[PDB]
């Protein structure tokens, strides 16, 4: 989280919080309340956010669906939907910490390790989470949209 | 004086740095005056720290180390 | 390490589910004393030393421990009881910020039993010194901050006993 | 951040380990690594020392 | 010397190889 | 002391004591009959030396005496001859001892430390050993004024 | 037509060499450069052939 | 560390001894099988990644330790597993050649137990991670280069259990 | 480490005491002792590989240690023998010198049971070259500074065994 | 020997064994029939090697029998024999495992503390290697000859 | 560094081009003299301290440079005088193996010249000591062998000079 | 030297000189007379030192002045006599300085490096070096015997 | 690094000659000496702190480097404007106790003028601020061990310009 970076960072040179870090933790601290909020809309609509997310990305990539790749038999196509599910669920983690901590600590710190021992391609997956982010970016407002877009921006970032 | 301590230390580095294995849960004589900044870094890696004991010290004494 | 709001997205991920409404209330709990957090760790950033000091003229000051043949007698050992008392109180102060005690057996409780039985040091004292830091920081902060403060002095207290 | 094409094709340098189950020249060639590495000249068998 | 000889071998056929892979491939 | 410090000087070298230290050590052998009745006057005449040099002290530093300083009260001025004895007790140790490591070992390390979490002035402690040295050696022969001011100016220069 | 040349080329470099290791540090990551541009089985079933 | 003809001349030289007939025998055999040792390797060396990826996929993969909860959930852990797994077939390797598993005991089985131990890595689920990689390393290279791969997958599982 | 001026500071220290008239003895005996400790070291640092060698060739030459099977038995053996007995040499002359074994079980007999133990180092037949080595150097240097001697001897063997 | 070398050059580069170093182990086990040739070549006459050595080190080099050197007397000559036929054991293993890791690593390491412990002149040792060198390539075929006289020529560099 | 293989296939990369005939001829005549350079390389690692001690004898012994004055007078500046002949030979064998003398400019050449002019080194004393020990080594493994070593000593006597 | 040793001891430990290190260097400083008085003792009889010594080693080993030996000949011969002045003259230097390391950083460092190139045996030098420490300490008063047969031991002591 | 009594012993010997009067005399010279140099050395670790912040007082405060622009103006420039001068004083000292400048141009004098030229330290006002402080310290200690201080003072300032 926020507070977390400041607390490690004060740790690191032996010396408390100052005041502009702490300050950077009332900014965070005061508007959590629209966090909150913007994880709650997240949380309840998340079928129809995987599912046209999914519609989209085979649309971009009808090559998985189709023989030879990963989403050809519906077991390995449901994983395909509980991955977007749980990059969904990482999201709203990672907006309510209001940074990239815990979604880079539990999603984050080795993908392309874990894809590159399955098989499917991590240029899908930016594909995959960039569909992921104009689908949940539908059900959100302006004031709320300018929190949620740019951590679908890092796991982007992350995934290449 | 020596501190022979025992403590498991996992990296959590590794797998961006993709670095070969040194192996954890070491067992090592530390002296007494960097023992402090031993046990303070083994807590910034994270690692957890099993057995602590004071090997040569005769704990009490106000010279002769 | 983790604080409030990690641990409250450790529970809802090893549970699998979204964040619902119990985890909403928890994180609106700490959104609400965030504010008293960040003035109570700044109160505490301006007097370390004076808390520090008043802390050791309350317990351990003018008693045998800083006689001959004490644990805090020499100059080594008093400069070293005044740095372990530091590390205390701000160990203490990052676990208030944070609202979790999980640094607290991360970092200062993990060995800190079998150190201090191995070279000799006083638990009962150190506790007692403890235990006035926690009393004048509770007089400097105030009744609410310094309870909050007081949890995490109790925590310490508790794993070192 | 360095490619792995850059680090694979590179000139690999051993990395010598002290474990405590190891043969006793493997000591013994690990201990002259560090009187190497330390000394930047091996000390020992040029000067006994 | 017999690793040059496979390799004289390959360089001095390489333009049929290419073919044959170019009528394999498109 | 000298015997310690020459088997750790020998010891960290890996070699035996080399013949230059074992005549240092001989010579200090010696000499600790001189030692001795260098500290049998330290002991034997303490009460004159901490009284002495408490009066010249606080005659030369009046202010941490007065209301405001340290060493302002009735108990206040008795921790404070405690001290100077302690340093004095600590004096008569490095006499015995050929070196500073009792006094350095015990009473010198964390010394600026502990009189900054105490709240005392260390020049004025500086002071304190300055008269206690100069009731000290104006009690002695010249080469034993010269011995015991060795370790003296030690602590002097220890404190600052 | 060209890379359709260089994979052949560095099979023939490390015929000589002795060590594939100037393949391997090439065709490594050389999936994911190419993969946007064409179609990859097909390369495979190029170098089978 | 020692391989077989290094476990010959040790046992003939804490002996003392010169070597006679049956330290001949005993060398002759491993002359006799190192060629075989020698192609397995190599055809153990071409399929690394596929042999571990393999494994993950019979063993590991849908399971819940791949879930939320398990020991193999987050992406750290599942590179942590892939490189642990990596591991054990490349000292296998290492074993299968030298003909003697003391650089198993020496290497992998020295801290392993201790090390998993407290990290809270399962041992039962990483014995079958390591039987499925003997059995795809045993599908790939054959009947006896199977056995004699297996046998070394045996005493890490062994080591291990 | 500490000497006998250092303990008898130390324990002054650890009263609080002043240096009374038992201090005073116990400094005029290590004080008159101390010139016959200097020439019993400068005589052991004479002969330095001449006791350790006399050592072996009184007890541990001709046995089965030095024979196939023994522990003493290859030339890294050997080496490593005559490194520890050169040790146990030098330790003893420290100690001579010091007045006070505080060096022995800081530095010799810290980890050294449990080295030995887990070597597979014979105590007992080491224990016999240290007292061939104490019989040597107590016919070296005479009879009161091989005295001197033997209890530091005694004192190394006392906590192998 | 030939395989933990370079299973052990291998391990400390975090790699696999390269393709070099295996057609080396291949080469190696196809030698080993020569390799146990000359080992049983060595072993089976190694009564006239040790006394056809010794008489003509000790014509070449008579000080050390003569009183006053070490290999004076019965047992001290046998011993001497002793010292020979231990040598020529690690010949034969050094033969058999393809290099002179089982000769260093066990009676090369300490060999000038352990003759200077014991008063020997590590010349005439040297020289004792060079007759047994001498009578074992004087036995053998050409080539075999070669790899016998390589781990002889090992021993005698290894003295000096 | 770079072998003869190496530097002509990154002359044949530079260009860009394939290995046409010229590469073949320069590749099968490295592999034609190959043999002779592993041989002569057993045979300057069977002699390495000898070939050594007889171009000092040769060279620098007994002239100005061992009397005192000179810059091979002291113990320390004769091992290091052997330590740097050592490897002089060390990378002569490297460079006669690689038939390429990119490791000599590359790890001996690199900063040599101002070490030694840093250092009062004498260089003209080097060079004939490493021309005699070319000269040493010519004599011992022949005249091509010796040969192929003296272009790649010629190589470090004029990097050095 | 003494001065040299305190004062590299005291500056690694980013401290000034220990009072005991003072009068360390003081007492050698008021001993160098007698150290004087050693090193003209030394040096005024060399020719019979060196003299006396080579006699009573060819005596003691005469493998090395044999044929065969290493100083065989009449320019051999004056070379070990050489060598025998070169260690005669450390010796003075160590007698002088108060300590070891001139004897050790010019002529102790890479002796046996040295020695091995040249075909030496070490204990015939160490015993060369006896023979000198027995004519030198016959020819002084007892302290100075003991006090020049320091330095002597602890030549033949970094021998072997 | 060494002393006049290496140094004299490093001309007779780079000589090859033995000891004869001059460095009798040379060494007599600073055996009579040594004395002087002890107290000198005593009374300036008295007061190194003291001896620092007169020269500062004297030379640098007040002018235009404390003020903003200068060199010395943030409290991280003072600090290590008063570590430099500590370090002069301490150099200076062993200087004077080795009775040989070789100290001061090997561990001072090396690298400093091209380190104070790329930071942009003033090299004329650090000159007055240890003329100052050699001014100070021949006040304390006297006229003719202040000369002996003196000369090193000013091979500092020498080297330095
Ligand atoms: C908490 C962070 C995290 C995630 C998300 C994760 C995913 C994950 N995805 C898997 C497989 C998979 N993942 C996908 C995903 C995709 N295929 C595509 O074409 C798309 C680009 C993409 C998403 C739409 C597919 C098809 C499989 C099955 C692959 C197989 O056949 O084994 C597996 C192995 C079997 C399983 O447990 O399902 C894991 C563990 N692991 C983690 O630790
Ligand atoms: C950040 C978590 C953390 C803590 C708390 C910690 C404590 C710690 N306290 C120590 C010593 C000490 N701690 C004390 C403290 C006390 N003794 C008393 O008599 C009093 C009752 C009490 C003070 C209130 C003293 C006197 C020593 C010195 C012991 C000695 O020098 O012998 C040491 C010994 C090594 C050293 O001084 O530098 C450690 C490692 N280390 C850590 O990493
Ligand atoms: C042997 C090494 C050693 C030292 C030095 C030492 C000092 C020491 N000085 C103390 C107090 C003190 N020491 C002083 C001394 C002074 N204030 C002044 O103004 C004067 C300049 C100066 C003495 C001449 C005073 C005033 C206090 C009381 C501080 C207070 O009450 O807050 C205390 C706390 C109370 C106690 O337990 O005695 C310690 C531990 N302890 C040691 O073990
Ligand atoms: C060369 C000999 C050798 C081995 C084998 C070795 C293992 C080893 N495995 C580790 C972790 C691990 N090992 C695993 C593996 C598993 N957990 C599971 O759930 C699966 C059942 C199983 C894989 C099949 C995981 C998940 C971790 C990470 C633990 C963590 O990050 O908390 C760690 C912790 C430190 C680090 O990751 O980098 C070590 C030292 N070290 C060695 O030196
Ligand atoms: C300074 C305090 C100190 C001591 C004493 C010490 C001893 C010590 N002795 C060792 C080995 C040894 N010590 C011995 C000695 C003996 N075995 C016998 O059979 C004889 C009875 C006895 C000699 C009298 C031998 C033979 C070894 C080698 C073991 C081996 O290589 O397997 C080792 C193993 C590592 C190594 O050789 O270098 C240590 C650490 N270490 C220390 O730090
Ligand atoms: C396998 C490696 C290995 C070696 C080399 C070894 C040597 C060894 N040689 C010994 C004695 C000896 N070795 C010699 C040998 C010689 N003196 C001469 O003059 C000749 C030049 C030369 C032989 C040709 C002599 C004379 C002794 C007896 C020394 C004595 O009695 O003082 C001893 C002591 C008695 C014993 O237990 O045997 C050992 C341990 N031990 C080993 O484990
Ligand atoms: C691998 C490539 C490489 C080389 C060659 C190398 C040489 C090298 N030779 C050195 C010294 C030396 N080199 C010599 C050699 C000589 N002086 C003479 O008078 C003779 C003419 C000549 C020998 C034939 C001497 C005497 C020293 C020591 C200088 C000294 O200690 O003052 C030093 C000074 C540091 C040290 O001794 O350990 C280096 C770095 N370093 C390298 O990395
Ligand atoms: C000051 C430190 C120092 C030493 C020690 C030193 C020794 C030294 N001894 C040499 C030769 C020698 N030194 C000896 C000496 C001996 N051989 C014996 O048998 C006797 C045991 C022993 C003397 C008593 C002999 C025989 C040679 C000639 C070696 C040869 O010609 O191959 C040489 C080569 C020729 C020369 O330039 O003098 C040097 C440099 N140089 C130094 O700078």
């Amino acid at each position: 989280s926020v507070v977390s970076q400041v607390i490690l960072r004060a740790d690191d040179e032996l010396r408390y919080p100052s005041s502009g870090e702490l300050s950077g933790i009332k900014n965070f601290l005061a508007t959590g309340a629209v966090r909150i909020r913007i994880a709650e809309a997240l949380a309840d609509n998340e079928k129809k956010i995987v599912d046209q997310a999914q519609k989209q990305l085979f649309s971009i990539h009808p090559e998985y669906r189709t023989s030879g790749g990963n989403a050809a038999t519906t077991k390995q196509y449901n994983q395909c939907l509980r991955d977007y599910g749980w990059y969904l669920r990482l999201v709203t983690y990672g907006i309510l910490a209001g940074d990239k901590d815990p979604i880079e600590r539990i999603g984050l710190i080795g993908v392309k390790e874990m894809y590159n021992a399955l098989g499917v391609p991590v240029p899908g997956m930016v594909d995959a989470i960039r569909c992921l982010k104009d689908a949940a970016l539908g059900v959100l407002d302006s004031e709320e949209a300018r929190i949620a877009a740019p951590y679908f921006d890092f796991i982007t970032q992350a995934m290449s | 004086r020596m501190f022979k301590i025992t403590a498991c230390v996992p990296s959590q580095s590794r797998i961006r740095t993709q670095r070969e294995l040194q192996n954890t849960y070491f067992t090592k004589l530390v002296p007494y005056d960097n023992w402090f900044r031993e046990q303070q870094r083994i807590m910034k890696m994270g690692g957890k720290i099993v057995k602590v004991q004071l090997a040569t010290g005769k704990p009490g004494t106000n010279t002769g180390l | 390490m983790q604080d409030a709001i990690t641990s409250v997205i450790n529970s809802a991920d090893v549970q699998g589910k979204y964040l619902d409404g119990s985890a909403m209330d928890k994180l609106k709990a700490y959104f609400t004393t965030g504010a008293l957090r960040v003035r109570a760790a700044s109160t505490i950033s301006a007097n370390a030393a004076a808390i520090v000091k008043e802390a050791v003229a309350k317990s351990l000051l003018y008693s045998d421990v800083t006689r001959p043949g004490g644990n805090m007698y020499t100059t080594r050992r008093y400069a070293a009881c005044i740095r372990d008392l530091d590390y205390y109180l701000r160990y203490a102060t990052y676990a208030m910020l944070a609202g979790d005690p999980s640094i607290l057996d991360e970092r200062v409780l993990n060995g800190l039993k079998e150190t201090y039985n191995s070279l000799g040091v006083p638990v009962g004292s150190t506790v007692q010194a403890i235990q006035a830091m926690k009393e004048v920081t509770a007089g400097l902060v105030g009744a609410d901050a310094g309870r909050e403060m007081g949890v995490y002095f109790d925590y310490i207290c508790s794993g070192l006993s | 951040q360095l490619p792995q094409s850059y680090f694979n094709a590179a000139e690999k340098r051993q990395k010598f380990v002290m474990k405590p189950g190891l043969s006793a020249l493997e000591k013994n060639s690990v201990v002259k690594a560090a009187y190497r590495q330390i000394f930047e000249r091996d000390i020992t068998r040029a000067y006994s020392q | 010397l017999k690793r040059l000889a496979i390799a004289q071998a390959i360089k001095l056929s390489s333009q049929l190889i290419v073919s044959r892979a170019a009528n394999r491939i498109f | 002391s000298i015997v310690t410090k020459s088997i750790v000087n020998a010891d960290a070298e890996a070699r035996y004591l080399s013949p230059g230290e074992l005549d240092r050590i001989k010579a200090f052998v010696t000499s600790g009959e001189s030692r001795l009745r260098i500290a049998e006057t330290l002991t034997g005449s303490r009460e004159r030396i901490i009284k002495s040099a408490g009066d010249a002290l606080f005659q030369k530093r009046p202010d941490v005496v007065s209301p405001g300083g340290n060493a302002y009260g009735e108990e206040m001025t008795a921790t404070c001859l405690r001290d100077m004895d302690y340093y004095l007790r600590l004096i008569t140790y490095g006499v015995v001892a050929g070196d500073v490591t009792p006094i350095e070992e015990i009473g010198l390390v964390g010394v600026r430390e502990m009189y900054k979490s105490l709240g005392t002035p260390v020049d004025a402690v500086a002071q304190a050993v300055r008269e206690m040295k100069a009731v000290a050696t104006g009690m002695m022969s010249g080469d034993d004024a010269a011995e015991a001011g060795a370790y003296f100016d030690y602590v002097i220069g220890a404190m600052e | 037509l060209r890379d359709m040349a260089w994979f052949l080329r560095y099979t023939t470099y490390a015929i000589v060499a002795g060590d594939p290791s100037i393949l391997v540090v090439n065709t490594r990551g050389l999936k994911e450069v190419i993969e946007n541009a064409c179609s990859i089985p097909a390369t495979i079933v190029a170098i089978q052939e």
